[PDB]
RNA sequence: AUAGGUUUGGUCCUAGCCUUUCUAUUAGCUCUUAGUAAGAUUACACAUGCAAGCAUCCCCGUUCCAGUGAGUUCACCCUCUAAAUC
């Protein structure tokens, strides 16, 4: 069985890929300001406070679930030809309730054809947002999710906030969420600010999308430039698990490769700029020789 | 038959609570009588003005 | 006519400086507490009042969604709140226009503002509900018989029709007639 | 109050402005004012078209079932809308007006055919 | 609470007068047959019964 | 400055900062305590600091305090079934007494959250009433829908100018 | 405070508003402030800040210049501090005033 | 069950000058909301006692009645919690006067 | 609106309450539709009445209610 | 209250009154359009028009809505329980 996104080993290695920068996770944001409080402790209680900040960072950095797209639903419950031609503009009925889940509530549409069709996904989301509003979501689609707006704001280097607005507006199984997330990932593969997407809860989804649709050359490049070498080896490991029928994979288990040699096997096998991966690897090994002589 | 939205309700909740049970949802109707627009009432449930 | 030129030009840094536009206006009022609203407009008809607001005192200062340095001048820097009209000095009309410029730039992307990280709407993310999956179709629907067959017109026997006529003769209206089927 | 004689009634209550109707589905006593004490509000009904156009309505179906089981007497637009929903059977009155419109439109088609 | 003795007395004697001097069916359901107007009521009958 | 030794005991967050929410079985709480003696210091501080919090979180339980009539401080609880709980508090602390009574006759956290969940069941979002009770008054506010005539003029489909 | 350079405080005066006592009391308080470095040197422990804007991240502001004391601070439950009735009134919301939060000009 | 609001109340006997009835003072704690401070508020209840067991000054527990007997008698005696003078310490179930043991607990 | 002691107007002292003219088959099929609709809404209302009664009875005394009552008593003791 | 004016030949303190803010009614002067909210001072007297009918006779309803602020702790909770809807 192919391990999906929600498995323990892939979740642990994706957590290690993300990493925990406290000064980036808990960052001063421009909200309403209250006077700060001051506390008075020792080194041990300071370490306890940093540990609690780390745990709160893990809670904040809990990973949103990456899910497949939904089938556009078209199910006619009933069709009343006697009702056809009586009214003009349709009627959307919603079972609001209070304890039923939102993906469990029933919303239907009656049309001037007499058709009692179950509501589509977009009408479903709009009616759920109307009657059970959640903060940040507007039933009219924001104009910021248009081509020129996303381009300008990518140029302003705001990809974490792309994914924030997209999470707030669209459900993760929706086609709009899917399209905006992959368009942002394509833009960041074109230019590349993986550090701008590090220590955020979209790094794992970015890595999952790239290794699923293979464009991880820049990930290896930035990892071994920024000395994330265990991270790079674990990413080649994730590649070898996700694509076990690749020649990288049989070459790796034939040569019993473990580390930088796994990275080399990948770059010899399927890296599209594998000369540049080898060049960066050998410059990094020259740096290793330099600081090993320093050590 | 049940009205279609309620039919959807009850077939949905049964295939959430387990057993598929794809029989058509019917309810008893012969319990209800069919007194037409002729039936006399009671005068003490009524009352003279 | 097209903004984002005066703000980077020379006359801006000559008249003003690194200080904001509204850092020179003092509204005249009965002393103590100023009125908790400004004027509605400086420009009545095509004439300007004696003490113009910071926006109204320079015709070159155009306001729109692309005039980002003015917009971030008129919104606060440490808080994501817009400056109110008694704080700044602009009119009620100008305050409304500057606000509309602020949110227009905000949903056009040419302005910095903070957006909180949102928790997922639901807990279970399955799509195996009868509302979001298929349903077993009705016997009428796999056939074409109308739902609740008492909707269809069915002519009574003429004995019952004549009983009705005996009951409600005299004021009797016109006769019967089956429905058509297809609308024009 | 007391309201000597009466029952609960699921009905529509107007809450809009002039030339803008809006109705709220409420559970009120029959002998109380239209916009007055409702024991609980069951839902909402906007007959006006949206910019897209869908004439909104929301129904708290479990509490509707609860108050019908407690003995609420439904009002004529209310069983019209529940029949339009599919929570109730379609109403004989409004399918009969559909039939009346069938025959009226048939008459005008015949008259226009004679005209042309 | 100051008692409503005179209201209770009026209620009692109204009930007694209604019980004793109730109108009978003879003067209740009589019909002036040419104008369909009942005495003591003043209301005529619906169109389904002329 | 507010009058009294410890003004924090009258600041409405200390009172809604106490922790004991008594079960619906108890009706009377009686605190017999000793003003002197080093062993009843916990009972004295419990009377001084925690009785206002207990009474604020349990508004219908009759709390009666008794002075130097018995040589040992103790708490008595009179419960509607007919029960009489005795908790000696000699050689204890006020925090110990609070933890003890919260364990013995204190409602559980899950019970409190369930009650609060029932209150949030009562508070419903989809209803449209006045701002005192509901969140929105009309769907004149929700965007897309036709606005209120006061804010935006309606087109000439309106009556009068038909 | 425009002459000093201080930009963000709140100040309420009461009793006699005499200018010549107001200014001298202002200077006395501002010159008898205690700073975080002096505080940390007095107590022997770390001074940290907890902002609601950043979150649970502890931001150390002042550390002692000598040794670090190792016994923790005594957690004095229900502390003995003199509160102000206007502060408590504002916190609980029975401070009903038509003058307090008025929209005024800049600074 | 009972129509009496006060189910279980603990109070003090004021007078025994009515036959088979005791006048009891119940003191609850009522929050003065401006001062936010609890003050004792006193109410007089009439309890039914069949044996004339209670004298004045006693601390008594009163249970509710299913239906009130008299106009004001809505409670009955449950126990003499603390008889005057002769106070049996319940923790160590021994007679005592006050703060001292009349009979030693180490008997 | 009016009360029991308001004198009647003259235009209602005389005014005929003429009956609507009756169409035969629409009337008969209308009676049949009415009796069918009343029968099925009586069935739905009876189902809802039984549902409410079942909810009340299981809330008062079901199996989980007795279970939590005995847990409360045992924890108390 | 971010406070200000005012006792005195002058200062400091205590103190009252007033100013600066917002809302509502009325008066003066003066008034272009459109939409929407709201609209006797008087529990003083009322011309007039209408506001309760329905319906195979019986019933039902007119004991509701609508209005007013005179009087005033009959409004809230619990127990018990009669009309009433199922
Ligand atoms: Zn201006
Ligand atoms: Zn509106």
């Amino acid at each position: 069985k192919k391990p999906t996104f929600m498995d323990e080993e892939v979740q642990s290695i994706l957590t290690k890929m993300t990493g925990l920068n406290l000064q980036k996770t808990f960052k001063p944001a421009i909200q309403e300001l209250k006077p700060p409080t001051y506390k008075l402790m020792t080194q041990a209680q300071l370490e306890e406070a940093t540990r609690q900040a780390v745990e709160a960072a893990k809670v904040r950095l809990k990973m949103p679930p990456v899910l497949e797209e939904r089938v556009p639903i078209n199910d006619v419950l009933a069709e009343d030809k006697i009702l056809e031609g009586t009214e003009t503009t349709k009627y959307v009925f919603t079972d609001i309730s209070y304890s039923i889940p939102h993906r469990e509530r029933f919303i239907v549409v009656r049309e001037p054809s007499g058709t009692l069709r179950k509501a589509s996904w977009e009408e479903r989301d709009r009616m759920i947002q109307v009657y059970f509003p959640k903060e940040g979501r507007k039933i009219l689609t924001p104009i910021i999710f248009k081509e020129e707006n996303l381009r300008t704001m990518y140029s302003q280097d705001r990809h974490v906030d792309v994914l924030n607005l997209c999470f707030a507006q669209f459900e993760p199984d929706s086609t709009e969420y899917i399209k905006v997330h992959h368009k942002t990932y394509e833009d960041i593969d074109k230019r590349g600010k993986y550090d701008l997407l590090r220590s955020t809860r979209y790094f794992g989804g970015m890595v999952w999308y790239f290794v699923n649709n293979k464009k991880i050359d820049g990930l290896l490049i930035d990892q071994i430039q920024r000395d994330l070498i265990d991270d790079a080896t674990n990413l080649v490991q994730l590649y070898h698990v996700l694509h076990p029928d690749g020649q990288s994979a049989q070459g790796a288990k034939d040569q019993a490769a473990e580390g930088i040699n796994l990275i080399k096997v990948f770059a010899k096998t399927e890296a599209q700029k594998g000369a540049y991966i080898e060049l960066t690897l050998q410059t990094y090994q020259e740096a290793l020789s330099r600081h090993s002589a320093a050590s | 038959p049940y009205p279609p939205l309620l039919r959807a309700m009850i077939i949905a909740e049964r295939q959430k609570n387990g057993d598929t049970s794809t029989e058509e949802p019917m309810l008893n109707v012969q319990r209800i009588r069919m007194e037409p627009w002729d039936y006399p009432a009671k005068q003490e449930d009524k009352g003279r003005a | 006519d097209e903004p984002w030129k005066y703000l980077e030009s020379e006359e801006y840094q000559e008249r003003y400086g690194s200080r904001p536009v509204w850092a020179d206006y003092r509204r005249n009022h009965k002393g103590g507490v100023p009125p908790q609203r400004t004027r509605k407009t400086c420009i009545r008809r095509n004439k300007v009042v004696g003490n113009p607001c910071p926006i109204c005192r320079d015709h070159k200062l155009h306001v729109d969604f692309r005039n980002v340095k003015l917009l971030e001048q008129f919104v606060c820097a440490h808080t994501g709140i817009i400056f109110y009209a008694p704080y700044t000095g602009v009119c009620v009309k100008q305050h409304k226009r500057l606000t509309q410029a602020i949110q227009k730039a905000r949903d056009h992307g040419l302005l910095i503002y903070h957006i909180p990280q949102v928790e997922p709407r639901d807990l279970d993310f399955s799509t195996s509900h009868g509302a979001v999956s298929a349903t077993p179709p009705a016997p009428t629907l796999v056939s074409g018989d109308p739902w609740y067959p008492w909707y269809n017109w069915k002519q009574p026997p003429e004995r019952e029709l004549s009983r009705l006529r005996r009951l409600y003769q005299g004021h009797l209206q016109e006769e019967s007639g089956p429905p058509p089927e297809s609308m024009p | 109050k007391a309201y000597r004689g009466g029952h609960l009634t699921i009905r529509l209550a107007l809450g809009g402005c002039t030339n803008r109707p809006f109705y709220r589905i409420v559970a009120a006593h029959n002998k109380c004012p239209r916009d007055g004490r409702f024991v609980e509000q069951l839902g909402s009904y906007d007959p006006l078209p949206n910019s897209h156009g869908e004439k909104l309505v929301a129904l708290n179906l479990d509490r509707i079932r609860h108050w019908i089981g407690c003995g609420a007497h439904l009002s004529k637009p209310m069983e019209k809308l529940l029949g339009l929903a599919g929570f109730f059977p379609l109403h004989p009155m409004m399918i009969t007006n559909a039939e009346r419109l069938r025959r009226k439109r048939a008459r005008e088609v015949l008259l226009a055919s004679q005209k042309t | 609470v100051r008692p409503r003795l005179i209201a209770e007395l009026a209620r009692r004697v109204r009930a007694l007068r209604e019980q004793l001097n109730r109108p009978r069916d003879s003067q209740l359901y009589a019909v002036d047959y040419e104008t369909l107007t009942r005495p003591f009521s003043g209301r005529r009958l619906p169109v389904r019964a002329w | 400055p507010m009058k009294g030794r410890f003004p924090i005991r009258r600041t409405l967050q200390y009172l809604s900062q106490g922790n004991v929410v008594f079960k619906d079985s108890v009706k009377v709480m009686t605190v017999n305590y000793n003003t002197h003696g080093e062993l009843g210091e916990g009972a004295r501080k419990f009377v001084f600091f925690n009785i206002p919090q207990i009474q604020y979180k349990n508004p219908w339980v009759q709390i009666m305090m008794f002075k130097n009539m018995t040589p040992s401080p103790f708490l008595r609880f009179y419960l509607d079934s007919g029960e009489q709980v005795l908790v000696d508090v000699e050689t204890k602390s006020n925090k110990e007494i609070m933890e003890h009574i919260r364990k013995i006759l204190g409602k559980n956290e899950e019970t409190l959250r369930e009650e609060e969940e029932e209150k949030k069941q009562l508070s419903h979002p989809a209803n449209f009433g006045p701002r005192k009770y509901c969140l929105r008054e009309c769907i004149c506010e929700v965007e897309g829908q036709v606005p209120c005539p006061s804010l935006v003029p309606l087109p000439k489909e309106m009556r009068g100018k038909y | 405070c425009r002459l000093i350079g201080i930009k963000d405080m709140y100040a309420k005066v009461s009793g006699s508003i005499n200018m010549l006592s107001l200014t001298q009391g202002l200077f006395r308080g501002l010159s008898r402030q205690e700073t975080h470095q002096q505080l940390a040197d007095k107590k022997g422990l770390h001074v940290v800040e907890i902002r609601e804007e950043c979150g649970p991240l502890p931001i150390v502001v002042a550390s002692p210049r000598g040794p670090l004391r190792k016994d923790p601070e005594p957690e004095d439950e229900v502390p003995d501090v003199k509160l102000d009735w206007e502060d408590v009134k504002t916190a609980q919301g029975m401070k009903r005033s038509v003058w307090s939060n008025l929209k005024r000009a800049a600074t | 069950r009972s129509s009496v609001h006060a189910r279980w109340i603990v109070g003090k006997v004021i007078g025994t000058k009515m036959q088979k009835t005791a006048k009891v003072r119940v003191t609850r704690l009522v929050l003065d909301p401006y001062l936010l401070k609890y003050f004792n508020k006193r109410k007089t209840y009439f309890a039914h006692d069949a044996l004339q067991q209670c004298t004045v000054g006693d601390i008594v527990l009163l249970r509710a009645l299913p239906v009130p007997r008299a106009k004001h008698v809505k409670h009955e005696l449950a126990e003499i919690v603390f008889k005057v003078g002769k106070v049996i310490d319940p923790v160590t179930g021994k007679p005592c006067a006050g703060t001292t043991y009349l009979e030693s607990p180490l008997s | 609106r009016k009360t029991r002691h308001d004198p009647l107007a003259k235009s209602k002292i005389e005014r005929v309450n003429m009956p609507p003219a009756v169409d035969p088959a629409e009337f008969f099929v209308l009676m049949e539709r009415y009796q069918h609709y009343r029968q099925t809404v009586r069935a739905l209302r009876m189902e809802f009445v039984s549902e409410v009664q079942r909810k009340v009875h299981e809330a008062r005394a079901g199996v989980l209610a007795e279970r939590k009552a005995l847990k409360d008593a045992a924890e108390h003791r």
